[PDB]
């Protein structure tokens, strides 16, 4: 079951951002769930949506961007308005909205793992990283590069924690043919072995050897690579045989 | 129960989809070679079979089984021989592969179904080969006998004695066998200890020994780290070993392609010797063992060593390109399904020319009446005087025509 607020509080306060789903339009005119604040239904009027075809820019799926004006404080009834809201801030607010977004996906993990209420998981989030740093993307990230905000509360599940990290956290193919006559080889492929291996290198049959490169910026795997078969070419000269790259 | 060897070679003759390697089966019990990198080299397999006796009736007397359960008497089987099989395939296109079993061959074991037609050439090529290559004991089988009638067997077995007069075998025996149901296997097994015996072979002659099969020992899975040398399938007509020698493989090599050729025969120390099923010191002449070496693993993988002499350190023969032969010719032509009479030999044609197990291509240079000069393209060793077949072409495939000698 999803739900719970996203920032801190279930209601909306003056003057702040709110992004909406629209399910359904043209009767009052907009009364539908949030993206920012909660689940619970919030309204516009036909007047305060349009800024400048009125009918057809919105309709069923599409998000818009409005700022909260009355708010009644009860049970649940926001207002809202699209006209009053400048193009300077509009970048701003679809940042947050993707950065709330974010913290809701990683308040996801959690729930379907120990079959355990999401809001009361979300509270637990809340108060180390979504209050005293300000955001709690930001606060995520700063634990992954550097653990220091995890420190603040107690885990009742790392198992979880865990599978979170898991979740936040290149092979390269090469072929090298070997067609020895000489008196001792198996010695010399050894060898080879010893300074090719150290990633990942497997035997199939006889002539063919397969090894697999791990790369940390893809463009790395080139250096090691060409290294790897000049060693090759090296090893086999010496004693009277011979060893193909294709 | 001692762990011997191989004494005596035994090998056996028949043709496609007739039955030999089933009979084989019959016969031992450990699966044949054939039937990509191991045993895949040569057209011969790899078996064994067991020879121990019960004497304390008719017929009935060796078994396969190590423990005498099955005719009556409890006690233990008493140590006679252990043989080394090797079944050399009767097909047309492929019988290089059975020259080279023939030239360690000192047994031979000839299979003709009753069912089929009862002249077959490609049996009696066989036979001939089997005169040629100094073989006399000849032990000819009847294969399929329980899907023919009560005179017809009989009257095919008249048809077999009458064909077998002329020929160099004289008192070959004559066993029905059954090779899908298991029957009268002792029958043929008490035969194997009567006719054939074992030649006096000693430790005063120099050692030889021919290569047939190669084997790479690599598995998949496991790490390039624990690795196994290069095992070269090696029979033995003289010569004992023991673990610690230096071995070489006499032709030549190519190891690099400008710049003439100078390099060595191929120098290997063994490492294991491979006979039966466990590893064992000594190696007596009559068998065939993989000789594992420190030769490569890549080398011993397919077509490479089909048929090469090796030598031990300390020893010198001689390698030949123009050879001087001795030959024979016959008749009429034996293999073809119809029979062609045997023409001159004209200088300036291919021939396939078989010296013991090397399997080489020929040109004639110059013909008087029995001596001939021959031109060949790949190299090939000569030590004594050995066994040579001849086989020319003259509609599609080889066929057979008479015996050499080289004069040297």
């Amino acid at each position: 079951t999803s739900h719970c607020r996203f920032y801190e509080n279930k209601y909306p306060e003056i003057d702040d951002i709110v992004m909406v789903n629209v399910q359904q339009i043209a009767e009052m005119g907009a009364y539908v769930k949030l993206l920012e604040y909660d689940n619970i239904e919030g309204m516009i009027l036909l007047s305060e949506l349009s800024r400048r075809s009125i009918q057809k820019l919105i309709r069923v799926g599409k998000n818009d961007v409005a700022v909260v004006l009355r708010v009644d404080k009860e049970k649940g009834y926001i207002d809202l308005s699209k006209r009053r809201v400048s193009s300077e801030d509009i970048i701003k607010c679809e940042e947050k909205y993707q950065k709330s977004k974010t913290v809701h996906s990683i308040l996801r993990y959690c729930a379907e793992k120990f079959q355990i209420p999401l809001e009361e998981l979300y509270k637990t989030i809340a108060w180390p990283l979504s209050r005293k740093f300000g955001h709690a993307y930001e606060a995520f990230k700063l634990s992954i590069i550097d653990e220091t905000v995890w420190e603040g509360i107690e885990p009742p599940s790392k198992d979880v924690l865990d599978e979170l990290k898991n979740y936040i956290s290149v092979k390269i193919r090469a072929d090298v043919e070997v067609s020895c006559f000489s008196y001792e080889g198996i010695d010399a492929i050894k060898d080879a072995l010893k300074s090719a291996e150290d990633v990942k290198v497997k035997l199939v049959a006889a002539p063919l050897y397969v090894l697999t490169t791990q790369a940390l910026d893809k463009q790395k795997g080139i250096e090691q690579l060409e290294s790897a078969i000049e060693k090759i070419t090296e090893v086999i000269t010496k004693y009277g045989g011979v060893c193909n790259i294709t | 129960i001692i762990n011997r060897q191989a004494t005596i070679n035994i090998g056996t003759i028949g043709h496609v989809a007739h039955g030999k390697s089933t009979v084989v089966r019959a016969i031992s019990g450990v699966q044949t070679v054939r039937f990509l990198e191991r045993n895949i080299t040569i057209k011969l397999g790899y078996a064994n079979a067991k020879i121990y006796k019960c004497q304390e009736s008719f017929k009935s007397d060796k078994e396969i089984s190590p423990k005498c359960q099955r005719p009556g008497c409890p006690g233990r089987y008493k140590l006679v021989r252990h043989v080394s099989f090797v079944d050399c395939p009767g097909h047309d296109i492929l019988m290089s592969t059975m020259l080279s079993g023939a030239a360690v061959m000192d047994a031979a074991l000839l299979l003709i179904a009753g069912n089929e037609s009862c002249p077959q050439p490609q049996t009696s090529e066989h036979l001939a080969a089997i005169e040629i290559m100094k073989l006399k004991h000849v032990i000819i089988l009847q294969n399929k006998v329980d899907l023919m009638r009560e005179e017809s067997a009989l009257e095919h077995q008249k048809s077999i004695l009458k064909f077998i007069r002329g020929t160099i075998a004289d008192g070959a025996p004559i066993v029905p066998i059954s090779a899908q149901l298991k029957y009268n296997i002792d029958a043929v097994n008490e035969f194997i200890v009567k006719t054939i015996p074992v030649p006096p072979r000693d430790f005063m002659i120099s050692p030889r020994l021919i290569v047939i099969r190669s084997f790479d020992v690599n598995k998949p899975g496991a790490e390039i780290e624990d690795l196994k040398g290069g095992v070269a399938g090696g029979s033995i007509l003289n010569g004992v070993f023991k673990l610690g020698d230096e071995i070489e493989i006499r032709p030549g090599i190519v190891t690099k392609d400008k710049g003439k050729i100078q390099c060595k025969p191929i120098f290997s120390n063994i490492v294991s010797l491979f006979a039966e099923q466990n590893d064992l010191k000594f190696a007596v002449p009559g068998g065939l063992i993989g000789v594992g070496t420190k030769v490569d693993p890549t080398l011993c993988r397919a077509d490479r060593l089909v048929g090469q002499v090796v030598g031990a350190k300390g020893h010198l023969p001689n390698i030949y390109t123009d050879i001087e032969i001795n030959y024979f010719l016959l008749r009429r032509l034996l293999g073809v399904k119809k029979q062609a009479k045997v023409r001159k030999l004209e200088p300036n044609e291919v021939l396939m020319v078989n010296i013991g197990s090397t399997a080489t291509g020929a040109r004639v240079v110059a013909v008087k009446a029995d001596m001939a000069r021959l031109q060949l393209t790949s190299p090939a060793c000569t030590e004594i005087n050995e066994k040579i077949a001849l086989s020319r072409r003259i509609e599609k495939h080889w066929r057979l025509i008479g015996w050499a000698t080289i004069k040297k």
